[PDB]
RNA sequence: AAAACCCAGGGAACCCACU
């Protein structure tokens, strides 16, 4: 009978690098004439929907529809064994949305919260109390995503905007910036979530799901965390346009002002080293001396222009509010947007003197000046001149060359690793054993343990001091009071 | 190929019901209301309408898909009061709203022809 | 090719504009002012057009091959 | 090897669950007679899983060591995973 | 005709399949009556930096409202983004091009300002419906009795050497048998 | 089987083509001053790679002709047009250079794939794979070398309305949401 | 590249002095000091650009690499020379000289 | 024969089709067109349910 | 899930933690069997763990 | 619960849009009659196409589009003209369906424009639109010819665009968003509305949290295919029906409940 | 009846480090004559707090002032009288930590509550005998109101 | 002449695309 809804398939995208580049479906019918598949499920395929195209096997046997279906469900490989971590994620338009609504000074009315729970699949019926009952009955952003976690799980994590001296001072539990992200009885408490919170890191906020929680409550976790929160984003709405590009006149000045600069400073150390002022650095020539000093004072200024680009957001920028995020971007990504595209290097160097010792016609000989050997001083707002267009054509070609050609080296390589051992398994004694019988390690990973259902964790009887470990380990029984605060007088007494 | 016709965003097949009552169990006071082959036009409305209501305790409406033309809203009203007669309730405001509308937009475009 | 008969955006009538519209542009007229002179304030109606070739006048050169 | 000299681990792994429920699926689906009392079910395979919750599946699995030997776990024998 | 699937580019290598088609009254609308024609992703500006492309849609908008073919010379010197703002401000909009868009839902309007103005868009030939095939124990080579190569010839998928090695890792040795021998050449 | 390209001539500090050469260079067709005339006028000459390595060569007359904190004063060609040295299909990029490159060669292998009307007179040609399109458009935001290309004159695309805007998730991973009643409308 | 030679010499820790080369390890401090040397090398390499990889996969391959005594390189100069099988050897690169 | 046969092979029952992004369903469903779906079968045996 | 309020005096004899883990490191088995040899291996595989 | 009262005061009425304004109504309504007003409203249009002979550049599928998106004067007929499925009729009938009929040669070495005008119908109401010019449809050289028959039914924008009588409907609501639905990172740089009625001092008004919208605009241009204001007649009309319909089978659906 | 804690308190600081958000914004208040500090996150659009205001802040572990210690459901239809109608800004919210200074020798003198309002925070810096009445992950209101 | 077309029996090389 022709496949209808329900029924299993095997979804795979070559080329199948690893275990989640093939995974197991249900079969939802829909008109038209494409594989639409959820979004998580990106992550582990590395599809990006720009005209990829798709295979999918359908399991004849019944017999192997369930051999599937408890192996090769996508909810059963959530977390990866390579790296014990979560695969599955939030997409970009998700997370930068999420980041947004989870945020303190979200509010909504009755209404929007009366729409979003509907999208809630694990939702018992009973809307929350409002976080503001008066004047109006307002809720938070956070509660609502409280009834989307489900269960009672416990997680502790950092917003990628959190300052590392926050926790220093007071405020550590009560954070101005609302960085910290903190999950108490399956309840958001308080935080913003980023992608260090709800992506692929381990110890996230999916992976605690996963582990705390089974495997099937966590694919309810992602459906719900998309549909509800795609459907808010059609009230908050999310976009990026020029006026994201545009910094104020006064950065602008500064740009310029580091820029010249740092011109000027290249030009007097050029002019040092023809002199023979300067002097060669212990451990190497003279010229390579002379290319580290251009190199250092070329990185300094795309560094300072760069972080000094980066503090004229206004906090409205959609540039920041991606990269806030963690979604899509980096602080690299705006600053060569906004401020300067940087040095263009080639095979790790600057521009080669393709010609006799410039690198174009239209320089002088033996010009080692940043514009004549390839520094773009120039944004990808103000355009590039065409010295510089074709410069910055220089480093795009050799990132295409490194893509082009590492797919043929590094795909046969796996091919070796995987025929070489395509027979190492584990036997019913534990241990591992080839085709041969011939045993490799008497237990698997040296433990027995298989590598998802692991966790980084921090070893507290390492790195006291010795006074210190004692202090917090011996149990001193000796004291009275220490001993009546700590248990129940009965017990305090059969102790002493 | 796959391109389904254009008929289906509002023709009803034999054996389809327009609209589907379906008890919720859990909360007490609850339905959903399946509507087939319609889409925000109508949920929105009803919607916004339930929440005048001051014994409606929650009215809400979604779309499973935008490639299936089905809606289905949430109603739970007070207890001693069925979500059903909310729902007919409103339908019934909406009525008398439009035509109310409707005869004061006559009434604007005579006063506007003839000056 | 031919002129679309409406905005693509609006569905605005712009298939009986363009020969007014050339007429305007022969008549010493800024395309400007052609477009908001034939009644075109929405740009995206304006686009229709100010990007429109008319490229049936080169297919019609060609002889008819059934006749 | 008798219960006494029992060495493999008493906890059915996915792959055993895996073939166990392939397996139980294609006989009742074949006519087979059903060791649980369904509450009404058309799907076989949701069948086999409320047997595996039943642990009432009639299958003893042949659990074969490295060296030759083989052990002959029940399936109500073995701790389910799940 | 264009329907989800059919790949589409601008004209700065910002490509992309139809992810799905609303009607106009779904689709958002601005202050006036104008609907947008393709919504994009905004996630893709800011890895690929096709600054180009926003600075083509702002120049759209002000040779559309001013009425001229705008000029998008590379080395010009003569037309920046400041110019451009200058210019369209004149035309009652946005300095930056945004405009308030209503949703067309609820019809809330949106809190954030939308991006918006025309670009040249260019409908690529890698459409859907000549790349959707499906098989089912279809024709049969003959030098071994395995299925056909390409959709032209009702051909099958291939399951490489890879597939067989993530189903071996996956440990689904009963569906690998069925794919390399049941479901391929019994 | 060497390749050149043609370059302005530069004396002192000063270049060879005046105004004159302009006045008789407008009115073509009446004049018969072809570009043949002006190589033959000594004013712009091929040079080719070897003897692009003799020579120095100026952006533009605006900004390396004018004294300055001197550079080099000692120029020998300059360049005609910087956005020459782009090919065919990148010359149809509007801002290239705002961009990032590897974006313009995807740009620049996308356009070869642009469905649209590739030839004029494709009614009579029985070609094999040929696609064209309804309503071509020239696009709003172009560049001067489209005019010489003749893009105008058989274009591959249509000036869209587009939005840049997170939605209900279909524009979600480099895909597009489209219009319904647009396309309806061709 | 030289060890047993550099640890001879004067004022140089001949505990903490680790090597880049694998074969000049194998020649110097045998065959278990490899697979912890492979192991650290292959992790330095995996590791360097801040990804992480679980030390199960590690170990695994450092081990299978030395469970025959000497270095079992990934090739078929060094698979198809154990005793697997003629099939598994020709499952590999070179097919019909193994058959 | 070995690679290109014997190892990976020809299958039936397999369709290949360009994707596109779908958030209102669940990680673990796939929507597949009708056609495809009017194309492949699954091999049910009868019995009394 | 207990509701601790860890204000107040707790109320677990010290002794049951000892024991407990003790106990519960008896139940957590790597390798079977009671032999020194398997009692090394049981003790090398659950060292760090425990 | 009770529906509130809502108001309309008409600012302009032009042939071709009508401008007015809707106070005293949720944000809903107002958006569900912009919705009606783009897919609800039915109008006559151009669905069957017969090809009797072309000999035109232009292909035949791509006449017959041209032809489907042709306006046509409806503004009394579709009210009673049945839809083509639900007519009893043998497939087609003056009932259900409107004749138009192509007869053009080019018999000269002028290039001949087929424009809306060659469209002839036997209802002398349902003609096309076209001071203005007419529609061009297909230009002919000479010895080209087209002939064709061409049946328009009734149906509305949610089964194609080309029955889509609104050019554009602008709605807003709250010009000054006093109710702040929108957030504007620098309002000094945001352009006033059409209904703004701040000073060029002020950007926007200050917010007021026990506000709601209400007070919609409206400017609703037609296409010519019918009048601007019957369009809202008619829109109006169609959604209370659809409510009373919903109703219906809201009723059935609780009898069958008890 | 049900109340954990009551002063009256007076608006020192409003945000001093910077202005993180546009609708919320935390104020550092001292109390009248109890001397404790509370730091409250408040929504500025929808209840504005100017510098130096005064206001009574009574925090209830229920509204209803019967103590009928309701589940927290959201009962909008309830008629029963509250004690929200006696103030105009009811924040409600859930206690998350209550440090002290504290010893491991002698019990805590001031004592440190964390309560978080759906994600608005609200840290009470007091005296023991003033702040007894909060217990860890207990279910609380705010109930505030500005006065002359 | 079950003309159950229960619906290919061609291969090879090259080029071009997409990931
Ligand atoms: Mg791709
Ligand atoms: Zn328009
Ligand atoms: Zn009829």
């Amino acid at each position: 009978r022709h496949m209808c809804d329900g029924d299993i398939v095997i979804f795979n995208r070559q080329p199948t690098l690893h275990k989640m580049s093939m995974m197991g479906h249900r079969v939802r019918i829909l008109p038209w004439s494409t594989f639409r598949l959820n979004l998580s499920v990106t992550t582990p395929y590395n599809a990006d929907f720009d005209g990829d195209e798709m295979n999918l096997h359908l399991p004849q046997s019944l017999e192997t529809r369930a051999e599937i279906q408890e192996l090769a469900m996508v909810p059963r490989m959530i977390v990866t064994p390579q790296s014990n971590r979560p695969v599955m994620g939030i997409v970009q338009d998700t997370l930068t949305a999420v980041r947004k609504f989870t945020k303190r000074d979200v509010f909504l009315e009755r209404g929007e919260v009366m729409n979003l729970l509907m999208f809630l699949s694990t939702w018992d019926g009973k809307v929350p109390q409002p976080a503001i009952l008066k004047p109006r009955p307002l809720w938070t952003g956070k509660q609502i995503f409280s009834l989307i976690i489900p269960g009672h799980i416990n997680c502790i994590r950092t917003h990628s905007t959190h300052p590392d001296d926050e926790d220093s001072g007071p405020y550590k539990h009560i954070s101005p910036g609302d960085t910290k992200v903190v999950v108490e009885n399956g309840e958001l408490i308080m935080g913003i979530l980023c992608k260090k919170s709800l992506g692929t890191s381990a110890g996230s906020l999916v992976h605690i799901s996963y582990l705390e929680m089974g495997h099937d409550i966590t694919r309810l976790f992602y459906s719900n965390i998309q549909t509800v929160i795609n459907n808010w984003l059609l009230i908050e709405g999310h976009t990026i346009g020029i006026g994201d590009s545009i910094a104020d006149s006064k950065t602008y000045q500064d740009i310029q002002n580091t820029i010249k600069k740092a011109k000027q400073d290249v030009i007097e150390v050029i002019e040092k080293a023809h002199n023979n002022e300067l002097e060669p650095t212990p451990g190497n020539t003279l010229r390579q001396t002379f290319e580290n000093q251009v190199n250092r004072i070329l990185n300094d200024a795309r560094d300072k222009t760069g972080s000094s680009a980066q503090k004229s957001l206004s906090e409205y920028n959609n540039f920041k509010s991606m990269v806030v995020s963690g979604a899509k971007g980096s602080k690299i990504n705006i600053s060569q947007v906004i401020a300067v595209v940087g040095q263009q290097n080639v095979e790790g160097k600057r521009i080669p003197f393709g010609f006799k010792h410039r690198t174009l016609p239209h320089f002088i000989k033996d010009d080692y000046g940043p514009e004549s050997r390839g520094f773009v001083e120039n944004s990808y707002l103000a355009g590039l001149t065409p010295t510089e267009f074709f410069f910055h054509a220089m480093g795009g070609r050799e990132g295409l060359i490194d893509t082009a050609v590492k797919t043929a080296e590094t795909g046969y390589i796996q091919r070796r690793l995987i025929k070489s051992m395509e027979s190492v398994m584990v036997k019913y004694d534990a241990t591992v054993r080839n085709s041969i019988n011939q045993v490799v390690q008497l237990r698997y990973g040296e433990d027995g343990l298989a590598g998802e259902s692991v966790e980084f964790q921090n070893l507290a009887t390492l790195k006291p001091s010795n006074k210190a470990f004692e202090k917090k380990f011996r149990f001193d029984y000796t004291n009275e009071r220490a001993l009546r605060r700590t248990l129940q007088e009965d017990l305090v007494k059969d102790v002493l | 190929m796959n391109a389904p016709p254009a008929f289906e965003s509002f023709l009803l097949f034999e054996g389809e019901k327009k609209i589907t009552i379906n008890k919720d169990t859990k909360v007490p006071n609850a339905c959903l209301f399946t509507i087939n082959k319609e889409d925000h036009t109508l949920g929105n409305i009803i919607k916004s309408q339930l929440l005048k209501d001051p014994q409606v305790l929650f009215a809400g409406y979604k779309v499973p898909h935008p490639l299936e033309h089905k809606i289905i809203i949430r109603v739970q009203t007070t207890p001693d009061y069925s979500p059903q007669e909310a729902f007919t309730n409103a339908i019934t405001d909406l009525i008398s709203e439009l035509s109310l509308l409707e005869e004061r937009f006559r009434v604007a475009i005579k006063d506007k022809q003839e000056g | 090719m031919i002129i679309p008969v409406r905005c693509f955006t609006c569905g605005k009538i712009v298939g009986n504009k363009w020969e007014a519209y050339l007429g305007l542009l022969q008549a010493e007229y800024t395309e400007g002012d052609a477009l908001d002179a034939l009644g075109l304030k929405r740009y995206c109606c304006r686009r229709m057009l100010l990007a429109h070739v008319d490229l049936i006048e080169k297919l019609l050169n060609y002889a008819p091959l059934e006749k | 090897q008798a219960n006494q000299k029992r060495i493999t681990t008493p906890y059915m792994t996915k792959y055993e669950r895996a073939r166990v429920l392939g397996t139980r699926a294609l006989q009742i689906a074949m006519c087979a007679p059903v060791m649980v009392e369904l509450e009404g079910e058309t799907d076989p395979l949701l069948i086999a899983m409320k047997e595996l919750k039943a642990r009432k599946i009639p299958i003893i699995i042949r659990r074969y060591l490295p060296d030759g030997s083989y052990e002959d776990w029940g399936v109500d024998e073995l701790i389910i995973s799940d | 005709i264009p329907q989800i699937g059919d790949k589409f580019a601008s004209r700065h290598g910002q490509k992309g399949t139809c992810g799905i088609q609303y009607r106009q009254e779904d689709m958002p609308f601005t202050c006036e009556g104008i609907t947008p024609d393709i919504i994009i992703n905004p996630h893709a500006i800011p890895s690929r930096m096709t600054i180009g492309h926003l600075i083509e849609c702002l120049q759209g908008k002000v040779s559309a409202n001013k009425g001229e073919i705008g000029d998008a010379t590379p080395f010009n010197d003569a037309v920046n983004v400041q110019k451009i703002s200058n210019l369209l401000s004149d035309y009652g909009y946005h300095l930056r091009g945004n405009e308030v868009l209503y949703n067309g839902f609820t019809g809330r309007k949106i809190t954030s300002q939308i991006f918006i103005g025309p670009t040249y868009y260019q409908r690529l030939k890698h459409m859907v419906d000549d790349k959707i095939h499906s098989r089912a124990r279809g024709p049969i080579q003959i030098l071994n009795r395995q299925p056909m190569e390409g959709r032209s010839r009702d051909g099958g998928l291939r399951f490489g050497e890879m597939e067989r090695d993530c189903q071996i890792a996956h440990g689904a040795a009963q569906f690998l048998r069925e794919r390399l021998f049941e479901a391929s050449d019994p | 089987g060497r390749i050149c390209r043609p370059l302005l001539i530069v004396e002192k500090q000063k270049l060879l083509l005046k105004k004159r050469h302009i006045d008789q260079l407008k009115e073509r067709e009446y004049n018969n001053y072809s570009w043949q005339d002006l190589v033959a006028s000594g004013v712009v000459e091929y040079i080719d790679t070897l003897e692009e390595e003799t020579v120095m060569l100026a952006m533009t007359p605006d900004d390396l002709q004018e004294k300055e904190v001197a550079y080099c004063s000692t120029y020998t060609h300059c360049e005609i047009h910087p956005s020459m040295i782009l090919g065919v299909c990148a010359s149809i990029i509007p801002f290239p250079d705002h961009n990032q490159s590897p974006r313009n060669t995807y740009q620049s292998a996308m356009g070869k794939q642009a469905m649209g009307v590739y030839i004029t007179n494709f009614h009579v040609r029985m070609d094999t794979l040929a696609h064209v399109l309804y309503y071509p458009q020239k696009p709003l935001v172009t560049t001067r070398s489209m005019e010489y290309l003749r893009f105008r004159e058989l274009p591959a695309g249509i000036n869209s309305i587009v939005a840049i805007a997170s939605y209900t998730g279909y524009n979600q991973e480099d895909s597009v949401i489209m219009n319904r009643s647009a396309v309806d409308r061709g | 590249v030289s060890l047993m030679r550099v640890l001879s010499e004067k004022d140089v820790d001949p505990v903490r002095t680790t090597s880049n080369d694998i074969v000049e390890i194998f020649t110097v401090l045998g065959i278990e000091a490899v697979r912890k040397a492979l192991e650290r090398e292959l992790y330095h390499v995996i590791s360097f650009d801040g990804s992480y990889v679980n030390y199960r996969h590690l170990a695994l391959l450092c081990d299978t690499m030395t469970c025959r005594g000497h270095l079992m390189a990934i090739t078929r100069h060094g698979v198809n020379r154990q005793d697997t099988g003629p099939l598994m050897k020709c499952s590999f690169e070179e097919t019909v000289d193994v058959l | 024969r070995v690679r290109g046969n014997l190892m990976g092979k020809r299958v039936d029952f397999s369709a290949r089709t360009v994707i596109t992004p779908d958030p209102n369903l669940s990680i673990d469903q796939v929507g597949v067109p009708r056609s495809i779906a009017a194309n492949m079968t699954f091999a049910e045996i009868v019995t009394p349910f | 899930i207990f509701h601790i309020n860890p204000r107040l005096p707790s109320d677990l004899h010290p002794i049951k933690v000892v024991e407990g883990v003790k106990e519960l490191s008896k139940k957590l088995v790597i390798v079977n069997g009671d032999d020194p040899l398997s009692r090394q291996a049981q003790e090398n595989a659950t060292l760090l763990f425990n | 619960p009770y529906a509130n009262q809502p108001t309309v005061r008409i600012t302009e009425l032009t042939d071709e849009n009508v401008k007015f304004i809707i106070e005293n109504t949720d944000l809903a309504v107002a958006n569900s009659i912009r919705r009606v007003f783009i897919a609800e409203v039915p109008i006559i249009a151009i669905d069957w196409v017969q090809i009797d002979a072309n000999s035109s550049v232009l292909h035949d599928e791509f006449i017959a589009h041209r032809l489907g998106l042709i306006p046509l004067t409806s503004d009394d007929i579709v009210d009673k003209l049945q839809y083509s499925r639900d007519c009893t009729c043998e497939e087609f009938c003056p009932e259900c369906s409107v004749e138009f009929t192509l007869d053009v040669r080019c018999n000269e070495d002028q290039t001949r424009h087929v424009t809306s005008r060659d469209l002839i119908s036997n209802s002398p109401r349902v003609i096309p639109v076209t001071e203005q010019d007419d529609i061009l449809i297909v230009k002919l050289r000479k010895g080209q010819e087209l002939r064709l028959r061409a049946y328009a039914k009734k149906g509305f924008g949610k089964e194609h665009a080309k029955w889509n009588p609104t050019a554009g409907v602008a709605f807003e609501y709250d010009p000054d968003n006093a109710l702040r639905h929108t957030v504007y990172p620098k309002p000094e740089e945001w352009p006033k509305s059409e209904y703004s009625e701040l000073d060029e001092d002020e950007s926007q008004a200050p917010y007021d949290p026990n506000g709601k919208p209400e007070r919609f605009y409206y400017n609703v241009e037609s296409c010519g295919s019918l009048r601007p204001e019957t369009i809202v007649l008619s829109a109006l009309s169609g959604l209370k029906k659809k409510l009373s319909d919903l109703q219906t089978q809201l009723s059935h659906e609780i009898q069958s409940d008890v | 009846a049900g109340i954990l804690f009551e002063d009256i308190f007076d608006v020192k600081d409003i945000d001093p480090e910077g202005k993180k958000f546009d609708r919320v914004s935390r104020l550092h208040c001292e109390s009248e004559s109890f001397k404790m500090d509370l730091i409250l996150d408040v929504n500025i659009q929808i209840y504005p707090v100017d510098l130096g205001d005064k206001f009574r802040l009574v925090i209830a572990s229920t509204l209803y002032e019967d103590g009928t210690l309701d589940d927290g459901e959201y009962n909008p239809t309830d008629d029963r009288p509250s004690r929200a109608d006696q103030f105009e800004y009811v924040m409600y919210g859930k206690v998350y930590r209550i440090e002290g200074d504290e010893t491991s020798t002698e019990a805590a003198t001031r004592l440190s509550a964390y309560v978080s309002y759906g994600g608005l925070l609200m840290r009470l810096q007091g005296d023991a005998n003033n702040l007894h009445g909060f217990e860890v992950d207990s279910r609380v209101y705010l109930l505030m109101k500005k006065l002359a």
